[PDB]
């Protein structure tokens, strides 16, 4: 009955150490709807996250997108957490280049 | 003509209990979306200037106020079968309806709704087909539907003579954006696959729009058939992001180059050759 999301965290552009890009986290599959979803830079979620409005696949699960500009450097780690009634806890999945 | 070809609505509505029900919905061509509703002021957001297509203010509020009356209307009627069948909360219910333009010019429409992510109902030429994955409850629902005066005129009306005007206005209003062309860039990338001397090549692809787009690993001019095609992923600003994949033999990935064609670059395909030793 409740689906599990599927959680892809990749990069707009291929990664360059102090060149401007976007980090997209793309959750799908998922059912109920209710979601919580973060964009993490070392550890803390960033503010100025968009997203796309809900929309589902033919088989009815749905999906989102999170996006955020982020500058990525050798040491910052940055990650897509997300919270869902299927899962115990919140699951983060860690962006690599 | 490239670009989408159809538009549809879309609607969840979430039953967290017998008095507290919660509706999303949207508008959208094909997977790109050109209106929002707005729960604050049961109105429309139109998200793209060319939104409202050829269709009048007049006409465009009308159909406003058909939805805002369904989306009450809605939730009133569920709230009311949920308690006179065995239905536990919360649940969620989905609706798509709309319509496309086919090859040779014809329009289709159609209209499908959900219960619990299941399939429950469809409405094929005017008229309320429960789904068999909808059991009795499907079966109950459509009889109980078509018993109020005006509903399966007024979807009818919709589906059938408005969906189909107001996408040809919309694709016509909205042809600088649907079919504009824009190039993607590509890039490789590599890591370990599952089993001994195993490695996998990974050919990104993004930021490509319309939609079809062909990625393939090649060995000069021989296309490699174990090439796998990853799901096809959004970027923010309509375009796209696609990962074809290569698993190989390690000490035998040198030679190996990944092609792009895509209707954006005019014949000059993107070519990548992966090199051996951490030559890339
Ligand atoms: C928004 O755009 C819609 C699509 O417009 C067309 O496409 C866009 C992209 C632009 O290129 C437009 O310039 C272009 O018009 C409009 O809907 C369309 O309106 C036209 C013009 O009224 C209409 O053509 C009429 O069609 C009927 C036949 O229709 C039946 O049969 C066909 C198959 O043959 C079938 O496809 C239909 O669904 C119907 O079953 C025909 O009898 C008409 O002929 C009469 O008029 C012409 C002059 O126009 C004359 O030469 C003839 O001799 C005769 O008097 C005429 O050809 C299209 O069918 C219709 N398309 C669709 C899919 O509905 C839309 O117009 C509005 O709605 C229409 C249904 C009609 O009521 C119009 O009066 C309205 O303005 C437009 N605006 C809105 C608000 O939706
Ligand atoms: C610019 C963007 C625009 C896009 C344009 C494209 C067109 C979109 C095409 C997609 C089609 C969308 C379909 C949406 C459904 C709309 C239904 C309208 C119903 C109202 O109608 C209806 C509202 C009351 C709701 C009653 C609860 C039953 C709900 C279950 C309906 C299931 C759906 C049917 C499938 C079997 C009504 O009974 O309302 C009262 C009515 O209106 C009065 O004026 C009239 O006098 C009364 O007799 C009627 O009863
Ligand atoms: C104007 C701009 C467009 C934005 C407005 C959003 C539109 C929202 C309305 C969408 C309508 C979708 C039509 C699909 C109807 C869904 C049918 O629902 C069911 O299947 C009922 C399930 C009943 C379960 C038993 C209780
Ligand atoms: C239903 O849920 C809402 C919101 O969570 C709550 O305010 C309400 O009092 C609940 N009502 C019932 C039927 O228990
Ligand atoms: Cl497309
Ligand atoms: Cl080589
Ligand atoms: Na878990």
């Amino acid at each position: 009955i409740q689906r599990t999301p599927k959680i892809q965290v990749y990069s707009r552009h291929p990664a360059e150490n102090g060149k401007s890009n976007f980090l997209n986290c793309y959750v799908s599959g998922f059912h109920p709807s209710d979601i919580e979803v973060d964009l993490l830079k070392n550890g803390e979620r960033i503010e100025k996250v968009e997203h796309s409005d809900l929309s589902f696949s033919k088989d009815w699960s749905f999906y989102l997108l999170y996006y955020t500009e982020f500058t990525p450097t050798e040491k910052d780690e940055y990650a897509c957490r997300v919270n869902h009634v299927t899962l115990s806890q919140p699951k983060i999945v860690k962006w690599d280049r | 003509f490239q670009g989408p070809t159809s538009f549809h609505v879309i609607q969840t509505s979430s039953f967290t209990n017998s008095t507290w029900a919660q509706t999303q919905g949207s508008g959208w061509l094909d997977d790109l979306q050109i209106h929002g509703w707005d729960s604050d002021s049961g109105t429309a957001i139109f998200l793209k200037p060319w939104s409202k297509g050829n269709f009048s203010d007049k006409e465009v509020a009308e159909l406003e106020e058909i939805f805002r009356v369904y989306i009450f209307g809605f939730a009133r009627e569920v709230q009311d079968f949920a308690g006179d069948f065995q239905m536990k909360y919360p649940f969620e219910i989905q609706g798509i309806a709309g319509c496309e333009l086919h090859s040779g010019g014809a329009i289709v429409s159609f209209l499908r709704g959900a219960l619990g992510g299941l399939d429950f109902l469809s409405v094929k030429n005017a008229s309320c087909v429960p789904s068999p994955e909808g059991g009795s409850r499907a079966q109950k629902f459509c009889a109980l539907i078509i018993q109020y005066q005006g509903i399966m005129e007024t979807v009818r009306i919709l589906l059938y003579e408005t969906c189909p005007r107001y996408l040809l206005g919309v694709l016509n209003a909205g042809k600088a954006d649907l079919q504009r062309q824009v190039k993607p860039e590509a890039w490789l990338s590599s890591g370990p696959s599952p089993g001994p001397g195993r490695l996998q090549l990974v050919c990104h692809v993004s930021g490509f729009y319309p939609k079809p787009v062909w990625v393939m690993w090649m060995r000069g001019e021989q296309e490699q058939q174990g090439t796998q095609l990853g799901d096809i992923l959004p970027n923010a600003n309509w375009t796209w992001y696609l990962r074809a994949t290569l698993d190989v033999a390690d000490g035998e990935a040198a030679g190996l180059s990944c092609r792009v064609k895509h209707s954006s670059l005019e014949g000059q395909d993107i070519i990548l050759y992966w090199r051996g030793s951490g030559l890339n």
